[PDB]
């Protein structure tokens, strides 16, 4: 429910790149097939994380606590 | 003068249910899973 | 066959009463001790005996 | 605390590790499986080049 | 007594037992229990 | 002279941290809790997928 | 079980986490897969049940 | 991995994969009968009860 | 003859014995040598699993009627011999009882557990020479506000007296002997929020009053002659302290209060405005 | 060492299933047992046999 | 049927049975966990009596 | 922690950052220290802090 940390199938940390994947996504407009390449995500195991993650820790974050 | 005569229970969503016309961020308000 | 059975017998005169085990009583929460069926029937049976016997 | 990968990944200091030998297939440690040609369907590695063929 | 907290409201509140189970400030019915104080250990595994 | 317990054990089988705990009273004031407990589940061997 | 194949006699080994292991073989006879399917065992608790076991 | 067994990989399942929550919650409620009889929440002894 | 049984482990003997129940194994063992007592131990929640002598006491019970493979030759004297046992047994007094007032609690929206002290307050007294019947209704309306008040709801006699009309004194004399009743066989702040609800009010109205009705009855104004009365008072005097439109006609009906009451009763009030500043 | 065959090879959704080994898992030597019988009692979660 | 023909028995477990190519075919692989709990009553003789006062 | 994630969720996230483990040697398996399970020998301790503001 958000971004995991290392690739699961290679361990290469992953973590780190969702905000800035989503910027090249949104404010340079790529497309992933070419943001992902962008942030050297090069097999694909570590692509399908990235370009599969499901960011649902913002619809939590909603309810007031 | 009108008599009360029992309790109709409600289905969710439906025209006479509080979240029928609730928005988004207020169902989150009311925290209800939109 | 007349040690094991006589036809009379199958009309019911006495009847017998099986012990508890066979209709256990379920002491649960120190008041819902509920109550075998084979107890209630036996009651209402006692019950409809036990009026009947008035009613002579 | 100090540990190792084989007792939780998450003790591990290397990601993916290539690792690929007689790229053309001189060994004949594997045969490929084709439909027409195998040289046409089966792509070459790019350390095909630094061996002849 | 020990803390509790609104569900709404979402106050602390300290009541006790035979206290009204009911929130100040709004005399709201549910109340959550104001999670230990005691430190608690997992594994990173 | 006084009094016989009843309490509700957690499952013979299940551990893991209390999540939250609730307390109400239902519709006739009765005062009544419900207690969640969470667990995590890791890939084991005879899970199904 | 509906054969006398579906009750055969094995002998344990014990290994770690928790399922029951067979040889692949023995498979066919049990009419097994591993999609999931639960197996019984039972222990004999008698120096000659066991050897009924054994022996048959 | 015969007969619709599969292996896993044990590395990917120590980064998460697959990983899950479980929540299971309990219920309890005290019941009063005659308001002369009332189960009490409340944490016992082995000298009481 | 005594019937009974202890346990204790005949190899220790040291005790009232200190042995534990081994629930899963179906045993009991002796706490310091672990002999085991006794065992094949009995289920005691599968049994119950599976599934009122209060009040229903001995004399049993099983509702008969007609099955799929019954023709009405044989259904309706199942209705026929049912009938001839029904006055050697007071119960139908004792049952009607219950179903009457289970009627009545039920119409009466009430918490299903005052319908059981009610269940209770006919069945403990249920014949007395107090109670000589005296209209059978004064219990029923009276073993409710038992029921009532001792379920911790407390309701005003008026109040019962709209779901039956018991003359207002065949209740009250019925009342006395019943609360001795169970002495021998040995609380007006309950108005306040259901009064604010009734005028459809937020909490805070509501919330202040017992504040304020504790705070005027704390110190001084024995004030009414059944406190009732000085009950609303509070929210009037509170709902005055807000300014939101539940004029004294409006209250009176609403709540069946003198209007009379009211206004002297709030003399005391328009007063004693001094102390009941809390913010 | 080089497979001398070659792998199809590439993702696939797949779903956890809700059937836990650990909840299935399930032994017995002498427990309790039923009142009115006097067997074993039923269901792992009572420790049936 | 339920009772007498068949009924529910101590020492037994059961669980999710799964493949090893590497158990002879009559061996059975039985988590430790159960072992643990499933049990079986021996006889003190001579010829075990000191192996089995280290089990106990 | 009133996060919308389970400690147990977090503490597995915390896991596997990785962490600078350059000199490594200088540290001791965690099971050859004779401390009470930790000291400076044979860990390092890292605290967070965060507040949403
Ligand atoms: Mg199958
Ligand atoms: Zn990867
Ligand atoms: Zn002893
Ligand atoms: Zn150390």
């Amino acid at each position: 429910m958000i971004v995991p940390v290392r690739c699961f199938s290679c361990g290469k940390v992953v973590g780190d790149k969702w905000e800035s994947y989503l910027n090249l996504l949104q404010e340079d407009e790529l497309d992933e097939g070419t943001a992902l390449s962008r942030l050297g995500l090069k097999r694909y195991c570590c692509r399908r994380m990235i370009l599969t993650h499901v960011d649902l820790i913002e619809k939590f974050l909603r309810y007031n606590p | 003068g009108k008599v009360f005569i029992g309790r109709l229970p409600i289905m969710l969503r439906s025209k006479n249910c509080y979240l029928s016309e609730a928005t988004e961020s207020d169902l989150y308000k009311l925290k209800e899973c939109p | 066959n007349e040690v094991f059975s006589r036809p009379e017998w199958m009309i019911l005169t006495c009847l017998p009463v099986p012990p508890p085990p066979v209709r256990p009583s379920i002491s649960f929460n120190e008041s819902q001790r509920g109550e075998d069926d084979l107890t209630f029937k036996l009651a209402d049976i006692l019950k409809a005996n036990i009026s009947l016997e008035t009613l002579e | 605390k100090k540990g190792i990968a084989k007792e939780h990944a998450k003790w591990g200091p290397a990601a993916a590790i290539e690792f690929e030998y007689d790229p053309w297939n001189k060994l004949k440690h594997t045969d490929y499986w084709y439909e027409q040609d195998s040289a046409k369907e089966w792509p070459q590695s790019k350390n095909c080049e630094y061996e002849d063929p | 007594t020990l803390k509790y907290i609104c569900a709404e409201c979402s106050s602390k509140l300290s009541l006790s037992r035979t206290d009204a189970v009911r929130c100040k400030d709004c005399g709201h019915r549910i109340l959550l229990k104001a999670r230990t104080k005691r430190l608690v250990q997992f594994e990173a595994r | 002279h006084s009094k016989r317990d009843a309490s509700t054990p957690l499952r013979s089988t299940e551990n893991g941290i209390v999540d939250q705990v609730l307390v109400t009273t239902n519709q006739d004031g009765l005062k009544f809790v419900k207690v969640r407990v969470r667990t995590t589940k890791i890939p084991q061997i005879g899970d199904k997928f | 079980s509906l054969h006398k194949m579906s009750m055969m006699a094995h002998r344990v080994k014990v290994i770690p986490y928790s399922t029951f292991r067979l040889n692949l073989s023995v498979t066919s006879p049990y009419n097994a897969d591993f999609d999931g399917d639960e197996m019984n065992l039972h222990v004999p608790q008698s120096e000659e049940t066991r050897a009924e076991l054994s022996q048959l | 991995n015969q007969e619709d067994s599969m292996i896993m990989n044990q590395s990917s399942i120590d980064r998460g994969l697959f990983r899950s929550l479980f929540f299971r919650s309990y219920m309890d409620q005290e019941k009063k009968y005659g308001m002369s009889i009332t189960e009490t929440f409340e944490k016992p002894q082995r000298t009481n009860t | 003859p005594n019937l009974n049984i202890v346990l204790t482990c005949p190899e220790c003997k040291v005790y009232p014995p200190k042995i534990v129940e081994r629930f899963s194994e179906g045993d009991v063992v002796c706490a310091l040598c672990g002999l085991v007592l006794s065992d094949k131990l009995v289920d005691t929640r599968s049994e119950w699993r599976t599934f009122n002598p209060l009040l229903d006491g001995n004399n049993l019970s099983t509702r008969i009627g007609k099955g799929e493979t019954t023709d009405m030759r044989f259904t309706k004297e199942l209705n026929k011999a049912q009938g001839k046992n029904v006055m050697d047994k007071k119960d139908n007094e004792v049952q009607a009882a219950f179903a009457k007032i289970t009627m009545l609690c039920d119409a009466a929206e009430l918490p299903k557990i005052v319908k059981d002290c009610a269940k209770e307050a006919y069945k403990l007294c249920h014949d007395e020479k107090t109670l000589k019947g005296k209209s059978m209704e004064s219990i029923m309306a009276a073993s409710i506000l038992i029921g009532c008040r001792r379920a911790e709801v407390a309701r005003t006699f008026k109040e019962i007296q709209s779901l039956i009309h018991v003359k207002t004194k065949e209740f009250g004399k019925t009342l006395n002997i019943m609360k001795n009743i169970l002495r021998g066989k040995s609380q007006n702040l309950t108005y306040i929020p259901r009064f604010c609800s009734h005028l459809g009010l937020p909490m805070q109205v509501t919330t202040s009053a017992e504040y304020t009705a504790k705070k005027c009855k704390e110190i001084k104004e024995i004030a009414g002659k059944s406190p009732i009365t000085i009950a609303v008072v509070s929210i009037y005097l509170n709902i005055l302290l807000f300014q939101i439109p539940i004029t004294a006609a409006k209250v009176g009906q609403t709540l069946q209060v003198t209007e009379g009451t009211i206004k002297s009763g709030y003399k005391i009030l328009y007063e004693h405005r001094d102390k009941l500043v809390d913010p | 060492k080089k497979l001398m065959a070659q792998i199809f090879f590439g993702p696939t959704y797949y779903q956890r299933l809700r059937h836990m080994v650990d909840d299935k898992i399930h032994a017995r030597a002498r427990g309790p047992m039923q009142v009115l019988t006097r067997q074993p009692v039923e269901g792992r979660s009572r420790d049936g046999g | 049927r339920g009772n007498l023909m068949g009924k529910r028995v101590d020492f037994s477990a059961r669980t999710v049975i799964s493949g090893d190519p590497n158990l002879e075919l009559d061996q059975v692989g039985v988590p430790k966990s159960i072992a643990k709990t499933l049990t079986y009553p021996e006889v003190v003789t001579p010829y075990n009596i000191d192996r089995l006062t280290q089990l106990v | 922690n009133t996060t919308v994630l389970a400690d147990e969720f977090i503490a597995h996230r915390l896991g596997l950052i990785p962490l600078q483990s350059m000199d490594i040697e200088q540290l001791e398996y965690s099971r050859d220290c004779f401390c009470e399970d930790h000291c400076d020998k044979c860990s390092v301790v890292l605290t967070l802090q965060a507040f949403g503001e």
